[PDB]
């Protein structure tokens, strides 16, 4: 029964909270909504923001979590060291704010259709943002990210400067289609390779992959059995202790 | 007494409401508004989720309090 079914924004942030649990670094970002490709850079910026706020002994400016209490926020925002900013697109919608109508069209419709779920990576403790997308170029060729990001990572010196001087750099993480197999499996690919991260920030295992897509496929369904029984029991809509 | 919902794209529902309505009763007066079954939704207020069987008052919610509405969005 090697099934890998369309991961929701629900089981997502599961895996999150889980994955926190486990690297206390990693603040479990809400995704209901989560990013998308033309707020991301904003609410990265935002969140180091109030970082930046909480080391000093400041008030945050928010915009606060719903699942959180103010206080437990705080005390992530002063530990953490990695964001998880999943962003969802839709090849359709060309502005912020007719994405967010395209995403509650289809939430309220129950349909996957032509969306997908990416994610970046700000890596605090490396100054590293990796750009994960499972199948290759879906929103664009990787080289013209790489340069969007690189400008970002330029602006990321500026707001969230390091005791040294050491710049922010780029990894594209994907050197080729990953998502083989299945039209539904980027949500799963996400939080799998969100976990490779976690235990080797070097990994090379994206570039170890079975050959055939059957193979690469059933491994990633174990991936996903593992997890969804690890999350089962977890409290439904709470973050946990930073 | 009115009451505020604020949804995914931050647009924000009023609704008018009594402390003795139930959740699942608040869940039927934003159908009527959004078109969404209630057995999709689940509402948020103070950090915790509202649950059915409960009425308003059971959360201290008052005059003008503002809820979140959570919908499940796949990819
Ligand atoms: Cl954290």
């Amino acid at each position: 029964e090697a099934l890998v079914p369309a991961w929701d924004s629900d089981i997502i942030f599961k895996a999150l909270c889980y994955f926190h649990t486990l690297y206390p670094g990693l603040i479990p970002l809400e995704t209901f909504p989560p990013a998308t490709i033309f707020n991301f850079k904003q609410k990265i910026i935002s969140i180091l923001e109030d970082k930046k706020a909480v080391l000093r002994g400041e008030p945050i400016k928010g915009p606060l979590p719903i699942s959180c209490s103010k206080e437990n926020y705080r005390r992530h925002l002063q530990r953490t060291t990695l964001l998880p900013v999943f962003m969802w697109y839709h090849p359709t919608p060309k502005t912020l704010s007719d994405t967010m109508q395209t995403m509650k069209q289809l939430a309220i419709k129950g349909s996957v259709g032509a969306s997908h779920w990416l994610l970046v990576i700000v890596d605090i403790q490396a100054r590293r943002l990796v750009y994960f997308d499972s199948l290759y170029n879906y929103v664009m060729p990787p080289e013209n990210m790489k340069k969007e990001l690189q400008s970002f990572a330029q602006q990321l010196d500026q707001v969230y400067p390091a005791y040294d001087s050491k710049k922010f750099s780029v990894k594209i993480a994907a050197k080729e289609v990953i998502q083989r197999g299945s039209g539904s499996s980027c949500g799963a690919w996400c939080c799998q390779f969100l976990h490779w991260y976690l235990k080797d920030p070097l990994t090379d295992a994206l570039n170890d992959l079975p050959v055939d897509s059957v193979e690469r496929h059933e491994n990633l369904a174990s991936f996903v059995q593992a997890a969804e029984a690890a999350v089962q029991d977890l409290p439904e809509l709470s973050w946990p202790e930073a | 007494m009115q009451i505020f919902v604020k949804t995914l794209t931050g647009k924000t529902i009023t609704l008018e409401v009594e402390p003795s309505d139930t959740i699942e009763n608040v869940k039927a007066k934003i159908q009527d508004k959004e078109g969404i079954p209630p057995d999709q939704q689940r509402l948020i207020f103070a950090g915790k989720q509202l649950e059915d069987g409960r009425t308003l008052s059971d959360y201290n919610i008052q005059k003008e309090s503002t809820l979140h509405l959570v919908l499940r969005l796949r990819g």
